[PDB]
């Protein structure tokens, strides 16, 4: 692809977010760099309105899958770099199990030398004393598989995955990510076969930073060219691994007899 | 008339049908283009499962409707 | 708070050497990189010099220098690991893979001149031929864990425990129970810590220009559990 050639070498990156969660208004800025050749993304973020009113780990996935390493044999499945430099709109709804949700809408595009990610986030229905507003998430991150499916009729992708957020008391708070990406231009774009991005992250703090902040390191590699693939029930839209769709449907069809 | 059938493998098949067609015939046409045996096919439209012995119009399926195909290895 | 502590104020280069035997398959690995205790950051590259690594790379992450954890200011009196430097400490483990065999490890961690060196003997036994380890069924990834630390007065060191969660090809999770003990090499005074934990995170990756079996490893480690 054409966009593809833009990602040899280190690209500077800039992130901006305006958020509103349960009324709480906030802003975050970030910058660093992405290096698709390794799959490596490094970024530092500052809440510029002061104290972030949600835990930093819940914003990790919100804060550029164009930086994934696609291996030679899968380079024709890389939708993200193909939509470059005009970019793509990334939209999500993220559902925090037994708590609220975020809806996000982002434009990821080149502005001259830098890849920018600008995000608007709206969060509702959170519990004042849940894991999110009560700040009960540990400050760490795990590894996930990000499952990608083409959406020809939108000329883009449907992407689904579940985030495992560790909680201070030892439990795990789940966050189901329902994502889609659409090109901003009318340039042609690679529409991929089912695959996944293998994602690993580490969060830290800059010890000479007293502002509320996150340093994030991400490693991302495309793989998987399936019973683990996270798919949506065509009845109720819930995501689940492919292996479970048949037994889920047997029950779900009977539950929603009018559909 | 043309309709689409969307798979979970991110794939869209377009199909040639008449509203008089039975589900079983539609499944046969699917087998004819993709090689998938009719008994591994479950077809879903606006949240309902399509039954053998009924027709595309029994479910008020029109031109350009999108169906959802889910495969079921055995037990189908 | 200790002499060892001053050795860690900047970027310290690191050497890893491992001699390995799992169910009879013998292997060596050399690794190199640097750690930076100020930030809690560790970067390392490992090369299996005997050919193909006969175990999955992630089962060895914990075996391959907790002296590089960032201890916050109010926790610096609890840092056993630096206090033992430069002479160093012995780090000993048994690691029990659930429904499978175990690793026993013995490692010396110490300064050789100005580089921090980790020399490890590993022995693995009772592994299943078609299990996740010998069958290479682990995903090439890594999660976060808390590494729990207790003083061990009688042996003038620490006892440590945690469980690693290793993700399997098929979406299951396989646990590795770690039992660890750290014992100073020298005679010098050392800091014995109140209970606390290391918060650990790792990311595994590849050097696309390396053709031998290898692992790039990034660790962030930060001591916690005691309130500021
Ligand atoms: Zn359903």
């Amino acid at each position: 692809s054409k966009g593809e050639e833009l990602f040899t070498g280190v690209v500077p990156i800039l992130v901006e977010l305006d958020g509103d969660v349960n009324g709480h208004k906030f802003s975050v800025s970030g910058e660093g760099e992405g290096d698709a050749t390794y799959g490596k993304l490094t970024l530092k973020f500052i809440c510029t309105t002061g104290k972030l009113p949600v835990p930093w780990p819940t914003l990790v996935t919100t804060f550029v899958q164009c930086f994934a390493r696609y291996p030679d044999h899968m380079k024709q499945h890389d939708f993200f770099k193909s939509a470059m430099p005009e970019g793509y709109v990334q939209e999500r709804t993220i559902f925090f199990k037994d708590d609220g949700n975020y809806k996000t809408r982002a434009e990821v595009k080149f502005e001259g030398d830098t890849l920018v990610n600008r995000i608007e986030l709206k969060g509702i229905d959170f519990k004042e004393d849940g894991n999110i507003l009560g700040h009960k998430l540990e400050y760490n991150y795990n590894s996930h598989n990000v499952y990608i499916m083409a959406d020809k009729q939108k000329n883009g992708i449907k992407v689904n995955f579940k985030i495992r957020h560790n909680i201070e008391d030892g439990s795990v708070q789940l966050a189901d990510h329902y994502q889609q990406n659409t090109p901003i231009g009318d340039g042609p774009v690679l529409l991929p076969d089912n695959h996944y991005l293998s994602t690993q992250s580490a969060l830290s703090k800059d010890p000479n930073e007293k502002r509320d902040h996150m340093v994030l390191l991400e490693f991302v590699t495309a793989a998987g060219i399936s019973q683990l693939h996270q798919v949506q029930c065509p009845v109720c839209q819930q995501m689940m691994p492919a292996a479970h769709i048949n037994s889920h449907l047997d029950r779900c069809l009977l539950l929603h007899p009018a559909g | 008339m043309q309709i689409f059938v969307k798979t979970l493998t991110g794939k869209t098949i377009t199909l040639e049908v008449e509203p008089s067609d039975t589900i079983e015939n539609v499944k046969a046409k699917i087998q004819d283009k993709e090689g998938i045996p009719p008994d591994q096919q479950r077809l879903i439209f606006a949240g309902k499962q399509l039954e053998d012995g009924r027709t595309l119009s029994d479910y008020n399926i029109q031109k350009e409707s999108t169906l959802h195909l889910v495969l079921r290895l055995r037990g189908g």
